[PDB]
RNA sequence: GCAGAAGGGCAAAAGCUCGCUUGAUCUUGAUUUUCAGUACGAAUACAGACCGUGAAAGCGGGGCCUCACGAUCCUUCUGA
RNA sequence: UUUAAAUGGGUAAGAAGCCCGGCUCGCUGGCGUGGAGCCGGGGUGGAAUGCGAGUGCCUAGUGGGCCACUUUUGGUAAGC
RNA sequence: GAAAGCCGCCGUGGCGCAAUGAAGGUGAAGGCCGGCGCGCUCGCCGGCCGAGGUGGGAUCCCGAGGCCUCUCCAGUCCGCCGAGGGGCACCACCGGCCCGUCUCGCCCGCCGCGCCGGGGAGGUGGAGCACGAGCGCACGUGUUAGGACCCGAAAGAUGGU
RNA sequence: GCCGUGUCGGCGGCCCGGCGGAUCUUUCCCGCCCCCGGGGUCGGCGGGGGACCGUCCCCCGGACCGGCGACCGGCCGCCGC
RNA sequence: UCAGUAACGGCGAGUGAACAGGGAAGAGCCCAGCGCCGAAUCCCCGCCCCGCGGGGCGCGGGACAUGUGGCGUACGGAAGACCCGCUCCCCGGCGCCGCUCGUGGGGGGCCCAAGUCCUUCUGAUCGAGGCCCAGCCCGUGGACGGUGUGAGGCCGGUAGCGGCCCCCGGCGCGCGCCCGGGUCUUCCCGGAGUCGGGUUGCUUGGGAAUGCAGCCCAAAGCGGGUGGUAAACUCCAUCU
């Protein structure tokens, strides 16, 4: 659509939307990120502080599978499975706990996050965080562990 | 209670024993080829950084002798190995005379 | 040449970047080309199926994806020994071999036995003029179809276990916590360690 | 007179002499000055230690106050 | 510089205010002391004049100025 | 028709759903009720619930009273309604939680009693939490990299005549 | 005649019903592991079965409106012939 | 996709790969060496079996070649001897018949229906008309050219339309070649101025040097290479 922009609007007018003074050449302040510490400084603190130097250490080859692991916590715990479960969980047969991998479902730690419901479950996970060992021992849960 | 981290790690499964690929049985001595080389070295010798060396390794000490190994064949890993193999032609010569 | 807040941005197009374009018009161009690259060799073969050789059951690597079931390339030497077939004669019968790969694992490697002998089953093969040895009568009545598509025995099948219901118990609700975690991962760090101080209490006296 | 350039300030004193000392130490923030309301510098009021001096309340984290100084990257030494 | 204008600067002109009862505290301390904090209740009309305000985003141009009262600095003076 | 349609055991992946620390790593729910341990500046067990509180807060709810051809007896309604109530978004404040550090401290745990693990209480650092709002497509504006709104050198390099 | 929405029932068509469900059944059925030729649910594995729950397909009642879903009868008032 | 990420960089401007994962496509093998078989092998010439469009296995001479041609063998192991239960194979050439999935290729020449009636005009392809069968054709209303705008006047286009000529991939008579597999026992088992180390240039994201190259030093055989921070010790992995 060049019919909707601005430079149709702006056809006729000598200077272009620029300037009579200023008139806008090709670069005036550098290309690119330019002055970064000399005559752009105070937009480069203010804007992005931090953005100069060395901060850590340096780790040659890291490979993005090693330290994989995705959390879900508490609140979110229950989509896993069928909500045709916890409703034929609670049903008076006994404390049958179902049971809730969270591996299969592509998880690895289990974190915590507040309202727990009151059923018991056991919770299947490569990893916990000790919040959330304490909200499912709270509600007479179990939690095992899984290599 | 088998667990992810740790010093026991893992899902445990069971091991497959099996004889090993025959690639990997690759510079052994082969006592044919032992025959070979050690016919070959009375035929023609040795050279001559090594036996300066052994004239170091007989009488001035051993540690000046490694260093002087380390030098010329490259790494530290086949300085040793070099220099009991020439303590044991130095054993041969003299030991059994 | 910066403003207000934005973004710093390093776009690499410092370089002559106009020469080495590459502009996608011939892909529909091309993908009506390879189609008829199977097509015309699927009817090209036989009743061979189409989409090659069977692949094994294969586990990925790398943390991440260790938990999944892959096709590989060829079922290797130790699964074609178990079966029965020979290493040469195993890629007539429609069976691709990978001579560099090994079995460390047996219920992986069992896993595979029995795909290749599930295979063999549910082959038929075509004697020259009928003599058929290790072969009998009329080819399964016709063989049910011609051709099959994209995987022999639907090779990933990707499967997970029931494991119903069960009541929670002591021991089970006691113990295996997250504290089992951390002291499981400080005895790992720790171990070297404390190893070194054992020999210095050998050597004593 | 208070080290000095000036102004402010100052009398059982902030001056002079003497007596004991090392707060010229350790540590987290807040605030002011320049100001874009950024930094460095310098300063203020605290708080948490450990100490000094004094009979004591107190006073003291340098100079009676206003100047006396310096980022990234690099090196160096220190600290668990 | 003892004295000291005019013009000027800051603040205040109520309900976020005023009064009363009780309770927390590890801060403070002869002391039901001190001071904050919280909860409960009781009474709205609080100089003149004028006006509807509050807020958040994205943001171009600009970064050579020039003159006049009056006040002023350098210059003999200047359309300086 | 170089289109369109379909796949879902083609969702692999991308961005989002979780932050913080150089890193090892860790990783976001509290309030009440009843009792007890020296109800000890500290806490413990059980139940109730369930994102804390304060001040403003559109809107909505309640509303004494008020308004109608003759006087006491009843109805729907509507308009006015002082006062009162539950309070969205959002703002200010106070409190809480997670990660890094810092000070002070005490207790607990056991695939093994240790130059082991876990917890506390106050103070500070963070682009956090405090019942999710992103993702895809399109258009607009602005900034940048590109020949970059058009036109302009004095130069420089390679290879030749 | 008619279809919409909640209530169901005949578990009706579930074995001559569709789909969906990380519901359930170690008594079903097939190729196997754990001990003394056989055996023990003796704990499972690969696959198939059939119960249950979730939703969509007919029969009888009942509920409302018969809503732009309609035709027949009868009424009114128009219209053209 | 990872990813503008780990990393490089007056750590400034800038630069910047990979491995898992998803797909396209998928195919594997051979020698030197170690031994074994009386060189069992190849080239060239000469006349012939007998031939088309010329290549040979068959015959006799000259060379190559033991300083090593050919056979069985390659790291997934291999060979020989046992013992054990199977088995008779594949390849090309020649004739000819049967098909070729868009329905094998190439080339030629063909295949619908108005020029009807009125009318305009320089000339029509315009404009109006064809019974209740819709004037005609349509698997043909792409196009172009014809005195102007054309489904029907003409090339054509539609159609697993027809007929012609040549060329191609594959069934069956005559040549040529032809013992595999398992178990055990014994024996065999590998590529050097190369790897590597030093130093010096270049290059790379490759950082206590990723790659390459010069010069110097120069290996081993339970060895060697790799395992992304230089080194010594050790264990394990992986490759050859
Ligand atoms: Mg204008
Ligand atoms: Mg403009
Ligand atoms: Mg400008
Ligand atoms: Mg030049």
């Amino acid at each position: 659509p060049s019919r909707l922009r601005k430079t149709r609007k702006l056809r006729g007018h000598v200077s272009h939307g620029h300037g009579r003074i200023g008139k806008h050449r090709k670069h005036p302040g550098g290309r690119g990120n330019a002055g970064g510490l000399h005559h752009h400084r105070i937009n480069f603190d203010k804007y992005h502080p931090g953005y100069f130097g060395k901060v850590g250490m340096k780790h040659y080859h890291l490979k993005r599978n090693q330290s994989f692991c995705p959390t879900v916590n508490l609140d979110k715990l229950w989509t896993l499975v069928s909500e045709q479960t916890r409703v034929n969980a609670a049903k008076n047969k006994t404390g049958a706990a179902p049971i809730i991998d969270v591996v299969r479902s592509g998880y690895y730690k289990v974190l915590g996050k507040g309202k727990l419901p009151k059923q018991p479950v056991i919770v299947k996970a490569k990893f916990f965080s000790r919040r959330a060992e304490e909200k499912i021992k709270s509600v007479g849960g179990a939690c095992v562990l899984v290599a | 209670y088998p667990m992810a981290v740790g010093l026991n790690k893992g899902h445990k499964v069971t091991k497959n024993v099996s004889k090993p690929r025959h690639s990997r049985r690759r510079g052994r001595l082969t006592k044919h080829t032992k025959f070979v080389r050690d016919m070959i070295r009375e035929v023609c010798g040795f050279a001559p950084y090594e036996r300066r060396a052994m004239e170091l390794l007989k009488v001035s000490k051993d540690k000046r002798a490694l260093k002087f190994i380390k030098k010329r064949v490259g790494t530290h890993i086949r300085a040793k190995r070099k220099r009991e193999e020439l303590s044991n032609v130095l054993a041969a010569m003299r030991k059994a005379a | 040449a910066p403003s207000r807040n934005g973004m710093v941005l390093k776009p690499h197009f410092h370089k002559d970047w106009q020469r080495r374009v590459a502009t996608w018009f011939n892909q529909p161009a091309r993908k009506i080309r390879r189609r008829k690259a199977r097509q015309a060799k699927a009817r090209r073969i036989a009743p061979r199926p189409a989409s090659g050789p069977i692949r094994p059951i294969v586990r990925c690597p790398t943390v991440r994806y260790h938990t999944k079931v892959r096709a590989g390339r060829g079922f290797s030497l130790e699964e074609l020994r178990v079966a029965g077939i020979h290493k040469k004669v195993a890629r007539t019968i429609g069976i691709s071999v990978d001579p560099r790969r090994r079995n460390k694992s047996t219920e992986s490697l069992q896993a595979n036995v029995q795909r290749l002998k599930e295979y063999r089953s549910k082959l038929i093969l075509f004697p020259r003029k009928p003599s058929a040895p290790k072969k009998g009568d009329s080819s399964a009545e016709e063989l049910k179809l011609a051709t099959q598509l994209t995987g022999p025995v639907m090779p990933v099948r990707n499967v997970y276990k029931k494991e119903k219901a069960r009541v929670i118990t002591e021991e089970e609700k006691n113990f295996k916590a997250f504290a089992s975690l951390r002291m499981a991962r400080a005895n790992a760090r720790l171990f070297g360690i404390r190893a070194k101080r054992a020999k210095e209490a050998a050597e004593q006296d």
